[PDB]
Protein backbone atom coordinates (compact mmCIF):
# COMPACT_ATOMS: atom_id res chain seq x y z
CA UNK A 1 0.00 0.00 0.00
CA UNK A 2 2.29 2.82 -1.36
CA UNK A 3 1.12 6.45 -0.76
CA UNK A 4 0.29 8.57 -3.87
CA UNK A 5 1.66 12.20 -3.93
CA UNK A 6 5.12 11.59 -2.32
CA UNK A 7 8.35 9.59 -2.80
CA UNK A 8 9.79 6.96 -0.40
CA UNK A 9 13.38 5.95 -1.32
CA UNK A 10 15.45 3.01 0.02
CA UNK A 11 19.30 3.15 -0.10
CA UNK A 12 21.94 1.18 1.82
CA UNK A 13 23.26 2.54 5.19
CA UNK A 14 26.87 2.88 3.80
CA UNK A 15 25.73 5.37 1.05
CA UNK A 16 25.15 9.17 1.08
CA UNK A 17 21.47 9.12 2.23
CA UNK A 18 21.76 12.59 3.92
CA UNK A 19 23.07 14.00 0.57
CA UNK A 20 20.21 12.19 -1.30
CA UNK A 21 17.71 13.78 1.21
CA UNK A 22 19.14 17.25 0.23
CA UNK A 23 18.26 16.40 -3.41
CA UNK A 24 14.78 15.41 -2.05
CA UNK A 25 14.46 18.88 -0.34
CA UNK A 26 15.25 20.67 -3.67
CA UNK A 27 12.63 18.40 -5.40
CA UNK A 28 10.03 19.29 -2.68
CA UNK A 29 10.86 23.04 -3.09
CA UNK A 30 10.06 22.92 -6.87
CA UNK A 31 7.14 20.37 -6.91
CA UNK A 32 5.59 20.33 -3.37
CA UNK A 33 6.28 16.50 -3.33
CA UNK A 34 7.91 15.28 -0.03
CA UNK A 35 10.83 12.79 -0.45
CA UNK A 36 11.58 10.39 2.48
CA UNK A 37 14.95 8.58 2.37
CA UNK A 38 15.26 5.38 4.45
CA UNK A 39 18.14 2.91 4.93
CA UNK A 40 16.56 -0.30 6.31
CA UNK A 41 18.80 -3.26 7.29
CA UNK A 42 19.02 -6.10 4.69
CA UNK A 43 17.22 -3.83 2.17
CA UNK A 44 18.26 -6.11 -0.76
CA UNK A 45 16.23 -8.98 0.90
CA UNK A 46 13.52 -6.68 2.41
CA UNK A 47 12.67 -5.03 -1.01
CA UNK A 48 11.54 -8.31 -2.74
CA UNK A 49 9.54 -9.38 0.43
CA UNK A 50 7.46 -6.13 0.69
CA UNK A 51 7.32 -5.28 -3.10
CA UNK A 52 5.86 -8.82 -3.80
CA UNK A 53 2.61 -7.61 -2.04
CA UNK A 54 2.53 -4.16 -3.79
CA UNK A 55 4.25 -2.51 -0.74
CA UNK A 56 7.73 -0.92 -0.15
CA UNK A 57 9.54 2.18 -1.52
CA UNK A 58 8.78 4.05 -4.79
CA UNK A 59 12.54 3.91 -5.62
CA UNK A 60 15.11 1.26 -4.61
CA UNK A 61 18.90 1.83 -4.75
CA UNK A 62 21.36 -1.10 -4.86
CA UNK A 63 24.27 -2.29 -7.03
CA UNK A 64 22.92 -3.57 -10.42
CA UNK A 65 23.61 -7.28 -9.58
CA UNK A 66 20.26 -7.65 -7.67
CA UNK A 67 18.02 -6.00 -10.37
CA UNK A 68 17.55 -8.97 -12.81
CA UNK A 69 16.02 -10.98 -9.92
CA UNK A 70 13.68 -8.02 -9.12
CA UNK A 71 12.77 -7.72 -12.87
CA UNK A 72 12.04 -11.50 -13.20
CA UNK A 73 9.78 -11.31 -10.05
CA UNK A 74 7.77 -8.45 -11.73
CA UNK A 75 8.80 -5.92 -9.00
CA UNK A 76 10.21 -3.17 -11.32
CA UNK A 77 8.46 -0.48 -13.44
CA UNK A 78 9.69 -0.12 -17.04
CA UNK A 79 11.96 2.98 -17.26
CA UNK A 80 11.59 5.23 -20.35
CA UNK A 81 14.71 7.47 -20.65
CA UNK A 82 14.61 9.12 -24.13
CA UNK A 83 17.78 9.03 -26.31
CA UNK A 84 19.05 12.54 -25.27
CA UNK A 85 19.02 11.37 -21.60
CA UNK A 86 20.81 8.02 -22.37
CA UNK A 87 23.59 10.02 -24.22
CA UNK A 88 24.34 11.84 -20.86
CA UNK A 89 25.46 8.53 -19.14
CA UNK A 90 28.35 6.14 -20.12
CA UNK A 91 27.24 3.24 -22.38
CA UNK A 92 28.91 0.65 -20.07
CA UNK A 93 26.71 1.91 -17.11
CA UNK A 94 23.54 1.35 -19.21
CA UNK A 95 24.96 -2.16 -20.09
CA UNK A 96 25.06 -3.03 -16.33
CA UNK A 97 21.27 -2.30 -16.04
CA UNK A 98 20.28 -4.06 -19.36
CA UNK A 99 18.62 -7.50 -18.71
CA UNK A 100 17.06 -9.56 -21.57
CA UNK A 101 17.55 -6.52 -23.87
CA UNK A 102 15.61 -4.03 -21.57
CA UNK A 103 16.84 -1.16 -19.31
CA UNK A 104 15.48 -2.14 -15.86
CA UNK A 105 17.03 0.65 -13.64
CA UNK A 106 18.91 4.01 -13.84
CA UNK A 107 22.68 3.68 -13.31
CA UNK A 108 24.24 6.13 -10.79
CA UNK A 109 27.96 5.25 -10.19
CA UNK A 110 30.72 2.64 -10.67
CA UNK A 111 32.08 1.11 -7.43
CA UNK A 112 35.14 -1.15 -6.97
CA UNK A 113 37.11 -2.21 -3.85
CA UNK A 114 40.65 -0.82 -3.38
CA UNK A 115 43.40 -1.43 -0.85
CA UNK A 116 43.37 1.49 1.63
CA UNK A 117 46.59 1.87 3.70
CA UNK A 118 47.78 4.08 6.60
CA UNK A 119 50.82 5.92 5.07
CA UNK A 120 52.14 6.77 8.59
CA UNK A 121 52.09 3.09 9.78
CA UNK A 122 53.09 1.66 6.37
CA UNK A 123 55.08 4.03 4.06
CA UNK A 124 54.67 1.76 0.95
CA UNK A 125 51.71 -0.66 0.49
CA UNK A 126 52.45 -4.39 -0.16
CA UNK A 127 52.35 -5.42 -3.85
CA UNK A 128 51.42 -9.07 -2.90
CA UNK A 129 49.00 -10.92 -0.55
CA UNK A 130 51.85 -13.39 0.17
CA UNK A 131 53.96 -10.68 1.96
CA UNK A 132 51.11 -9.68 4.36
CA UNK A 133 51.85 -12.37 7.05
CA UNK A 134 55.49 -11.11 7.49
CA UNK A 135 54.21 -7.49 7.63
CA UNK A 136 51.63 -8.51 10.36
CA UNK A 137 54.38 -10.17 12.45
CA UNK A 138 56.36 -6.83 12.38
CA UNK A 139 53.24 -4.77 13.27
CA UNK A 140 52.10 -7.19 16.08
CA UNK A 141 55.42 -6.38 17.94
CA UNK A 142 54.24 -2.69 18.00
CA UNK A 143 50.64 -3.63 19.13
CA UNK A 144 49.11 -3.24 15.61
CA UNK A 145 48.01 -5.53 12.74
CA UNK A 146 48.57 -5.53 8.95
CA UNK A 147 45.03 -5.98 7.59
CA UNK A 148 41.36 -5.94 8.67
CA UNK A 149 38.33 -6.07 6.35
CA UNK A 150 34.73 -7.36 6.44
CA UNK A 151 34.81 -11.23 6.50
CA UNK A 152 30.96 -11.55 6.78
CA UNK A 153 30.16 -10.30 3.22
CA UNK A 154 31.72 -12.32 0.39
CA UNK A 155 32.00 -9.13 -1.74
CA UNK A 156 35.23 -8.30 0.21
CA UNK A 157 36.86 -11.80 -0.19
CA UNK A 158 35.82 -12.29 -3.87
CA UNK A 159 38.82 -10.28 -5.24
CA UNK A 160 41.25 -12.89 -3.71
CA UNK A 161 39.00 -15.89 -4.61
CA UNK A 162 38.79 -14.71 -8.30
CA UNK A 163 42.54 -13.83 -8.67
CA UNK A 164 43.79 -17.37 -9.51
CA UNK A 165 40.63 -18.51 -11.41
CA UNK A 166 37.41 -18.20 -9.35
CA UNK A 167 34.42 -16.92 -11.38
CA UNK A 168 30.62 -16.71 -11.10
CA UNK A 169 29.22 -17.56 -14.57
CA UNK A 170 30.85 -18.08 -17.99
CA UNK A 171 29.94 -14.96 -20.06
CA UNK A 172 30.64 -15.38 -23.83
CA UNK A 173 29.04 -14.06 -27.05
CA UNK A 174 26.79 -11.81 -24.89
CA UNK A 175 25.17 -14.67 -22.84
CA UNK A 176 25.64 -16.27 -19.40
CA UNK A 177 25.76 -20.12 -19.10
CA UNK A 178 24.50 -20.73 -15.53
CA UNK A 179 25.56 -24.44 -15.84
CA UNK A 180 29.25 -23.23 -16.01
CA UNK A 181 30.07 -21.96 -12.48
CA UNK A 182 33.61 -21.16 -11.20
CA UNK A 183 33.15 -21.41 -7.37
CA UNK A 184 34.49 -25.06 -7.06
CA UNK A 185 37.76 -24.86 -9.11
CA UNK A 186 41.52 -24.87 -8.30
CA UNK A 187 41.73 -20.98 -8.43
CA UNK A 188 38.82 -20.35 -6.00
CA UNK A 189 40.31 -23.02 -3.61
CA UNK A 190 43.81 -21.42 -3.76
CA UNK A 191 42.39 -17.95 -2.86
CA UNK A 192 40.09 -19.15 -0.08
CA UNK A 193 42.91 -21.38 1.37
CA UNK A 194 45.15 -18.24 1.55
CA UNK A 195 42.32 -16.41 3.44
CA UNK A 196 41.69 -19.35 5.87
CA UNK A 197 45.51 -19.59 6.45
CA UNK A 198 45.62 -15.84 7.39
CA UNK A 199 42.93 -16.67 10.04
CA UNK A 200 44.49 -19.94 11.36
CA UNK A 201 47.86 -18.03 11.65
CA UNK A 202 45.97 -15.22 13.61
CA UNK A 203 46.74 -12.47 11.03
CA UNK A 204 42.88 -12.06 10.83
CA UNK A 205 39.82 -13.00 12.94
CA UNK A 206 36.83 -14.89 11.36
CA UNK A 207 34.37 -12.67 13.39
CA UNK A 208 35.56 -9.30 11.87
CA UNK A 209 32.65 -7.42 10.20
CA UNK A 210 32.32 -4.07 8.37
CA UNK A 211 32.09 -1.96 11.56
CA UNK A 212 35.00 -3.71 13.41
CA UNK A 213 37.40 -3.30 10.38
CA UNK A 214 36.34 0.35 9.75
CA UNK A 215 36.86 1.32 13.44
CA UNK A 216 40.25 -0.48 13.65
CA UNK A 217 41.50 1.28 10.46
CA UNK A 218 40.07 4.71 11.42
CA UNK A 219 41.63 4.45 14.98
CA UNK A 220 45.08 3.53 13.50
CA UNK A 221 45.14 -0.04 14.98
CA UNK A 222 45.51 -1.80 11.55
CA UNK A 223 47.74 -0.67 8.64
CA UNK A 224 45.34 -1.69 5.80
CA UNK A 225 41.70 -2.34 4.96
CA UNK A 226 39.71 -3.22 1.80
CA UNK A 227 36.76 -0.95 1.06
CA UNK A 228 34.95 1.13 -1.55
CA UNK A 229 34.64 4.89 -2.19
CA UNK A 230 31.76 5.33 0.33
CA UNK A 231 34.26 4.54 3.16
CA UNK A 232 36.51 7.59 2.39
CA UNK A 233 34.23 10.12 4.21
CA UNK A 234 34.71 8.46 7.69
CA UNK A 235 38.49 8.01 7.04
CA UNK A 236 38.70 11.80 6.24
CA UNK A 237 36.87 12.53 9.56
CA UNK A 238 39.42 10.21 11.42
CA UNK A 239 42.37 12.31 10.05
CA UNK A 240 44.28 9.06 9.15
CA UNK A 241 46.97 9.76 6.49
CA UNK A 242 45.58 7.20 3.93
CA UNK A 243 46.37 6.04 0.38
CA UNK A 244 43.88 4.29 -1.98
CA UNK A 245 45.78 1.87 -4.24
CA UNK A 246 45.74 -1.29 -6.43
CA UNK A 247 44.78 -4.44 -4.48
CA UNK A 248 47.72 -6.84 -3.82
CA UNK A 249 48.48 -9.64 -6.35
CA UNK A 250 47.93 -13.35 -5.51
CA UNK A 251 50.18 -15.98 -7.17
CA UNK A 252 51.52 -13.05 -9.30
CA UNK A 253 47.99 -12.24 -10.70
CA UNK A 254 45.78 -9.17 -9.98
CA UNK A 255 43.00 -9.29 -7.38
CA UNK A 256 39.69 -9.23 -9.36
CA UNK A 257 37.01 -7.25 -7.49
CA UNK A 258 33.37 -7.70 -8.63
CA UNK A 259 32.49 -4.19 -10.01
CA UNK A 260 29.09 -2.74 -8.90
CA UNK A 261 27.02 0.00 -10.57
CA UNK A 262 24.90 1.72 -7.91
CA UNK A 263 21.47 1.82 -9.69
CA UNK A 264 17.91 3.11 -8.94
CA UNK A 265 14.79 1.03 -9.82
CA UNK A 266 11.12 2.15 -9.68
CA UNK A 267 8.68 -0.15 -7.75
CA UNK A 268 6.15 -1.78 -10.17
CA UNK A 269 3.43 -1.01 -7.52
CA UNK A 270 4.39 2.73 -7.15
CA UNK A 271 1.49 5.08 -8.06
CA UNK A 272 4.24 7.81 -8.33
CA UNK A 273 6.13 6.48 -11.43
CA UNK A 274 6.25 9.80 -13.36
CA UNK A 275 7.37 11.73 -10.17
CA UNK A 276 10.07 9.01 -9.66
CA UNK A 277 11.30 9.48 -13.30
CA UNK A 278 11.37 13.30 -12.85
CA UNK A 279 13.30 12.97 -9.53
CA UNK A 280 15.88 10.52 -11.00
CA UNK A 281 16.44 12.20 -14.46
CA UNK A 282 16.09 15.97 -13.64
CA UNK A 283 17.28 16.16 -9.94
CA UNK A 284 19.59 13.23 -9.00
CA UNK A 285 21.40 12.55 -12.35
CA UNK A 286 22.62 16.18 -12.70
CA UNK A 287 26.01 17.72 -11.65
CA UNK A 288 24.15 19.35 -8.66
CA UNK A 289 22.36 16.10 -7.60
CA UNK A 290 25.43 13.82 -7.75
CA UNK A 291 27.58 16.49 -6.01
CA UNK A 292 25.08 16.58 -3.05
CA UNK A 293 25.23 12.73 -2.71
CA UNK A 294 29.01 12.49 -3.36
CA UNK A 295 29.80 15.18 -0.70
CA UNK A 296 28.02 12.96 1.89
CA UNK A 297 29.62 9.59 0.85
CA UNK A 298 31.78 9.34 -2.30
CA UNK A 299 29.92 7.51 -5.12
CA UNK A 300 33.06 6.44 -7.06
CA UNK A 301 33.06 7.03 -10.88
CA UNK A 302 29.61 8.54 -11.59
CA UNK A 303 27.55 7.38 -14.62
CA UNK A 304 26.91 11.05 -15.68
CA UNK A 305 29.75 11.96 -18.14
CA UNK A 306 29.79 15.70 -17.22
CA UNK A 307 30.34 15.13 -13.45
CA UNK A 308 32.63 12.09 -13.94
CA UNK A 309 34.96 14.38 -16.03
CA UNK A 310 34.92 16.97 -13.16
CA UNK A 311 35.91 14.36 -10.47
CA UNK A 312 38.13 12.19 -12.80
CA UNK A 313 41.46 13.66 -11.51
CA UNK A 314 40.89 12.40 -7.89
CA UNK A 315 43.70 9.78 -7.43
CA UNK A 316 41.34 7.75 -5.18
CA UNK A 317 38.87 7.50 -8.14
CA UNK A 318 41.82 6.67 -10.48
CA UNK A 319 42.80 3.75 -8.14
CA UNK A 320 39.09 2.69 -7.99
CA UNK A 321 38.91 2.45 -11.83
CA UNK A 322 42.35 0.66 -11.99
CA UNK A 323 40.91 -2.02 -9.61
CA UNK A 324 37.62 -2.03 -11.65
CA UNK A 325 39.62 -2.65 -14.91
CA UNK A 326 41.32 -5.74 -13.31
CA UNK A 327 37.97 -7.12 -11.98
CA UNK A 328 34.69 -8.00 -13.81
CA UNK A 329 31.27 -6.24 -13.99
CA UNK A 330 28.85 -8.31 -11.85
CA UNK A 331 26.17 -10.15 -13.82
CA UNK A 332 22.66 -8.68 -13.21
CA UNK A 333 20.92 -12.09 -13.82
CA UNK A 334 18.33 -13.60 -11.40
CA UNK A 335 20.91 -16.27 -10.28
CA UNK A 336 23.08 -13.64 -8.44
CA UNK A 337 21.10 -13.91 -5.10
CA UNK A 338 21.73 -17.71 -4.92
CA UNK A 339 25.36 -17.15 -6.07
CA UNK A 340 26.13 -14.66 -3.28
CA UNK A 341 24.34 -16.69 -0.54
CA UNK A 342 26.42 -19.77 -1.55
CA UNK A 343 29.78 -17.90 -1.54
CA UNK A 344 28.75 -16.13 1.76
CA UNK A 345 28.15 -19.62 3.27
CA UNK A 346 31.48 -21.03 1.87
CA UNK A 347 33.59 -18.09 3.24
CA UNK A 348 31.86 -18.01 6.71
CA UNK A 349 32.00 -21.84 7.11
CA UNK A 350 35.67 -22.15 5.90
CA UNK A 351 36.88 -19.10 7.97
CA UNK A 352 35.25 -20.60 11.16
CA UNK A 353 36.34 -24.24 10.49
CA UNK A 354 32.71 -25.54 10.10
CA UNK A 355 33.81 -26.90 6.66
CA UNK A 356 37.25 -27.38 4.99
CA UNK A 357 37.96 -25.08 1.97
CA UNK A 358 37.29 -28.03 -0.41
CA UNK A 359 33.96 -29.07 1.33
CA UNK A 360 32.89 -25.36 1.55
CA UNK A 361 33.38 -24.56 -2.18
CA UNK A 362 32.21 -28.02 -3.40
CA UNK A 363 28.96 -27.64 -1.34
CA UNK A 364 28.53 -23.94 -2.32
CA UNK A 365 28.59 -24.85 -6.05
CA UNK A 366 26.33 -27.99 -5.68
CA UNK A 367 23.77 -26.13 -3.56
CA UNK A 368 23.78 -22.90 -5.69
CA UNK A 369 23.29 -25.05 -8.84
CA UNK A 370 20.12 -26.52 -7.19
CA UNK A 371 18.68 -22.94 -7.12
CA UNK A 372 20.19 -21.86 -10.51
CA UNK A 373 18.19 -24.56 -12.31
CA UNK A 374 14.81 -23.80 -10.56
CA UNK A 375 14.52 -27.21 -8.70
CA UNK A 376 14.84 -25.53 -5.24
CA UNK A 377 12.35 -22.65 -4.57
CA UNK A 378 11.49 -23.21 -0.85
CA UNK A 379 12.64 -25.40 2.06
CA UNK A 380 10.37 -28.35 1.06
CA UNK A 381 11.94 -28.54 -2.46
CA UNK A 382 15.45 -27.90 -0.93
CA UNK A 383 15.02 -30.88 1.43
CA UNK A 384 13.92 -33.15 -1.51
CA UNK A 385 17.09 -31.97 -3.39
CA UNK A 386 19.31 -32.80 -0.33
CA UNK A 387 17.61 -36.22 0.07
CA UNK A 388 17.94 -37.12 -3.70
CA UNK A 389 21.69 -36.11 -3.74
CA UNK A 390 22.23 -38.30 -0.60
CA UNK A 391 20.27 -41.31 -2.01
CA UNK A 392 22.38 -41.07 -5.24
CA UNK A 393 25.59 -41.45 -3.09
CA UNK A 394 24.10 -44.20 -0.84
CA UNK A 395 22.40 -46.47 -3.47
CA UNK A 396 25.71 -47.70 -5.06
CA UNK A 397 27.31 -48.55 -1.62
CA UNK A 398 24.40 -50.55 -0.06
CA UNK A 399 26.65 -53.45 1.08
CA UNK A 400 28.64 -50.84 3.17
CA UNK A 401 25.68 -48.94 4.85
CA UNK A 402 26.97 -50.17 8.27
CA UNK A 403 30.56 -48.95 7.49
CA UNK A 404 31.20 -45.43 8.95
CA UNK A 405 34.30 -45.11 6.64
CA UNK A 406 31.94 -45.39 3.57
CA UNK A 407 28.75 -43.52 4.78
CA UNK A 408 30.21 -40.74 7.03
CA UNK A 409 30.94 -38.28 4.11
CA UNK A 410 27.47 -38.73 2.49
CA UNK A 411 25.81 -38.45 5.97
CA UNK A 412 27.85 -35.27 6.72
CA UNK A 413 27.03 -33.77 3.28
CA UNK A 414 23.26 -34.44 3.89
CA UNK A 415 23.47 -32.44 7.17
CA UNK A 416 25.44 -29.61 5.47
CA UNK A 417 22.83 -29.47 2.62
CA UNK A 418 19.89 -29.34 5.12
CA UNK A 419 21.71 -26.54 7.12
CA UNK A 420 22.66 -24.53 3.95
CA UNK A 421 18.98 -24.40 2.88
CA UNK A 422 17.52 -23.89 6.43
CA UNK A 423 19.48 -20.58 6.73
CA UNK A 424 18.61 -19.76 3.08
CA UNK A 425 14.87 -19.85 3.94
CA UNK A 426 15.33 -18.17 7.43
CA UNK A 427 14.69 -21.43 9.43
CA UNK A 428 16.75 -22.63 12.40
CA UNK A 429 18.74 -25.85 12.21
CA UNK A 430 17.67 -28.27 13.39
CA UNK A 431 14.00 -27.98 12.32
CA UNK A 432 11.07 -30.46 12.08
CA UNK A 433 11.51 -31.33 8.35
CA UNK A 434 15.32 -31.77 8.68
CA UNK A 435 14.78 -34.04 11.81
CA UNK A 436 12.27 -36.13 9.78
CA UNK A 437 14.80 -36.62 6.88
CA UNK A 438 17.61 -37.68 9.29
CA UNK A 439 15.12 -40.05 11.07
CA UNK A 440 14.30 -41.50 7.58
CA UNK A 441 17.98 -42.40 6.77
CA UNK A 442 18.20 -44.18 10.20
CA UNK A 443 15.04 -46.19 9.18
CA UNK A 444 16.09 -46.95 5.51
CA UNK A 445 19.94 -47.10 5.56
CA UNK A 446 21.05 -47.90 9.18
CA UNK A 447 18.15 -50.03 10.61
CA UNK A 448 20.08 -53.37 10.18
CA UNK A 449 23.33 -52.06 11.83
CA UNK A 450 23.90 -54.00 15.11
CA UNK A 451 25.25 -50.97 17.16
CA UNK A 452 24.02 -47.56 18.32
CA UNK A 453 27.64 -46.37 17.72
CA UNK A 454 29.13 -46.13 14.23
CA UNK A 455 31.49 -49.05 13.38
CA UNK A 456 34.16 -49.30 10.64
CA UNK A 457 35.76 -52.45 9.00
CA UNK A 458 39.98 -38.09 3.29
CA UNK A 459 37.78 -39.16 6.28
CA UNK A 460 35.91 -36.38 8.18
CA UNK A 461 38.21 -34.07 10.21
CA UNK A 462 38.57 -34.66 13.99
CA UNK A 463 35.88 -32.14 15.15
CA UNK A 464 33.37 -32.94 12.36
CA UNK A 465 33.78 -36.71 12.99
CA UNK A 466 33.04 -36.23 16.75
CA UNK A 467 29.93 -34.12 15.91
CA UNK A 468 28.57 -36.51 13.25
CA UNK A 469 29.33 -39.62 15.40
CA UNK A 470 27.33 -37.99 18.24
CA UNK A 471 24.49 -37.15 15.82
CA UNK A 472 24.41 -40.78 14.55
CA UNK A 473 24.24 -42.17 18.14
CA UNK A 474 21.40 -39.75 18.97
CA UNK A 475 19.23 -40.90 15.98
CA UNK A 476 20.13 -44.63 16.48
CA UNK A 477 18.67 -44.73 20.00
CA UNK A 478 17.13 -41.64 21.70
CA UNK A 479 15.31 -40.37 18.55
CA UNK A 480 13.88 -43.88 17.71
CA UNK A 481 12.59 -44.92 21.17
CA UNK A 482 8.95 -45.85 20.35
CA UNK A 483 7.34 -44.27 23.52
CA UNK A 484 7.55 -41.03 25.58
CA UNK A 485 10.53 -41.08 28.05
CA UNK A 486 9.36 -38.25 30.42
CA UNK A 487 5.98 -38.39 32.25
CA UNK A 488 3.29 -35.70 31.69
CA UNK A 489 3.76 -32.60 29.49
CA UNK A 490 7.30 -32.74 27.99
CA UNK A 491 9.63 -31.14 25.43
CA UNK A 492 10.26 -33.74 22.63
CA UNK A 493 13.74 -35.33 22.28
CA UNK A 494 15.91 -33.44 19.75
CA UNK A 495 19.39 -33.35 18.28
CA UNK A 496 20.32 -29.64 18.61
CA UNK A 497 23.36 -29.76 16.18
CA UNK A 498 25.99 -30.55 18.90
CA UNK A 499 24.16 -32.62 21.63
CA UNK A 500 21.36 -35.16 22.04
CA UNK A 501 18.42 -34.25 24.41
CA UNK A 502 15.88 -36.86 25.56
CA UNK A 503 12.21 -36.09 26.26
CA UNK A 504 12.31 -33.70 29.27
CA UNK A 505 9.46 -32.83 31.72
CA UNK A 506 7.83 -29.36 31.33
CA UNK A 507 9.48 -26.76 33.61
CA UNK A 508 13.06 -28.20 33.64
CA UNK A 509 16.41 -26.55 32.89
CA UNK A 510 18.09 -29.70 31.48
CA UNK A 511 21.91 -29.91 31.86
CA UNK A 512 24.79 -31.88 30.22
CA UNK A 513 28.59 -31.43 30.21
CA UNK A 514 30.15 -29.28 27.43
CA UNK A 515 31.28 -31.51 24.51
CA UNK A 516 35.03 -32.01 23.71
CA UNK A 517 34.62 -30.73 20.12
CA UNK A 518 36.75 -27.50 20.33
CA UNK A 519 40.09 -26.71 22.07
CA UNK A 520 38.36 -23.66 23.71
CA UNK A 521 35.51 -25.76 25.30
CA UNK A 522 35.96 -26.70 29.00
CA UNK A 523 34.62 -30.31 29.24
CA UNK A 524 33.83 -29.75 32.98
CA UNK A 525 31.54 -26.74 32.18
CA UNK A 526 27.75 -27.05 31.66
CA UNK A 527 25.32 -26.78 28.72
CA UNK A 528 21.69 -25.93 29.60
CA UNK A 529 18.49 -26.41 27.63
CA UNK A 530 15.23 -24.99 29.10
CA UNK A 531 11.93 -26.92 28.68
CA UNK A 532 9.06 -24.43 29.32
CA UNK A 533 5.76 -25.05 31.26
CA UNK A 534 3.95 -25.90 27.94
CA UNK A 535 6.51 -28.56 26.85
CA UNK A 536 8.14 -26.20 24.28
CA UNK A 537 11.96 -25.88 24.20
CA UNK A 538 13.28 -22.35 24.93
CA UNK A 539 13.68 -20.02 21.92
CA UNK A 540 16.33 -17.26 22.22
CA UNK A 541 14.49 -13.90 22.25
CA UNK A 542 16.93 -12.20 19.78
CA UNK A 543 16.17 -14.85 17.10
CA UNK A 544 12.95 -16.68 18.18
CA UNK A 545 14.91 -19.89 17.25
CA UNK A 546 14.98 -23.01 19.49
CA UNK A 547 18.31 -22.57 21.31
CA UNK A 548 20.60 -24.60 23.59
CA UNK A 549 22.84 -22.53 25.93
CA UNK A 550 26.58 -23.32 25.17
CA UNK A 551 27.70 -19.86 26.50
CA UNK A 552 29.36 -21.32 29.66
CA UNK A 553 31.53 -23.72 27.53
CA UNK A 554 34.15 -21.13 26.33
CA UNK A 555 34.07 -18.53 29.24
CA UNK B 1 43.71 -31.94 15.01
CA UNK B 2 40.59 -30.83 16.94
CA UNK B 3 39.33 -27.34 15.84
CA UNK B 4 40.93 -24.57 17.98
CA UNK B 5 37.83 -22.30 18.28
CA UNK B 6 34.05 -23.02 18.63
CA UNK B 7 32.21 -20.98 15.92
CA UNK B 8 30.68 -17.93 17.67
CA UNK B 9 27.67 -17.92 15.25
CA UNK B 10 26.73 -21.41 16.55
CA UNK B 11 26.86 -20.32 20.22
CA UNK B 12 24.87 -17.11 19.52
CA UNK B 13 21.07 -16.78 19.28
CA UNK B 14 20.87 -17.91 15.57
CA UNK B 15 23.05 -21.01 16.30
CA UNK B 16 22.50 -24.34 18.11
O1 LIG C 1 28.64 -9.59 -0.13
C1 LIG C 1 27.76 -9.84 -1.21
C2 LIG C 1 27.09 -8.57 -1.70
O2 LIG C 1 28.06 -7.89 -2.50
C3 LIG C 1 27.60 -6.72 -3.16
O3 LIG C 1 27.16 -5.82 -2.16
C4 LIG C 1 28.02 -4.72 -1.82
C5 LIG C 1 27.53 -3.46 -2.57
O4 LIG C 1 27.65 -3.66 -3.99
C6 LIG C 1 28.33 -2.21 -2.22
O5 LIG C 1 27.64 -1.04 -2.74
C7 LIG C 1 28.54 -2.13 -0.69
O6 LIG C 1 27.38 -1.71 -0.10
O7 LIG C 1 28.91 -3.35 -0.07
C8 LIG C 1 28.03 -4.46 -0.32
C9 LIG C 1 28.64 -5.61 0.45
O8 LIG C 1 28.27 -5.65 1.81
C10 LIG C 1 26.43 -7.08 -4.05
O9 LIG C 1 25.95 -5.85 -4.61
C11 LIG C 1 25.31 -7.74 -3.24
O10 LIG C 1 24.13 -8.07 -4.03
C12 LIG C 1 25.88 -8.96 -2.56
O11 LIG C 1 24.88 -9.56 -1.72
N1 LIG D 1 22.78 -23.11 20.23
Amino acid sequence: KIEEGKLVIWINGDKGYNGLAEVGKKFEKDTGIKVTVEHPDKLEEKFPQVAATGDGPDIIFWAHDRFGGYAQSGLLAEITPDKAFQDKLYPFTWDAVRYNGKLIAYPIAVEALSLIYNKDLLPNPPKTWEEIPALDKELKAKGKSALMFNLQEPYFTWPLIAADGGYAFKYENGKYDIKDVGVDNAGAKAGLTFLVDLIKNKHMNADTDYSIAEAAFNKGETAMTINGPWAWSNIDTSKVNYGVTVLPTFKGQPSKPFVGVLSAGINAASPNKELAKEFLENYLLTDEGLEAVNKDKPLGAVALKSYEEELAKDPRIAATMENAQKGEIMPNIPQMSAFWYAVRTAVINAASGRQTVDEALKDAQTNAAAEFGGTVKNYETAVQFCWNHYKDQMDPIEKDWCDWAMISRPYSTLRDCLEHFAERFDLGFPNPLAERIIFETHQIHFANCSLVQPTFSIQLGVTRNKIMTAQYECYQKIMQDPIQQAEGVYCNRTWDGWLCWNDVAAGTESMQLCPDYFQDFDPSEKVTKICDQDGNWFRHPASNRTWTNYTQCNV
Amino acid sequence: DKDNVAPRRLIGPWGY
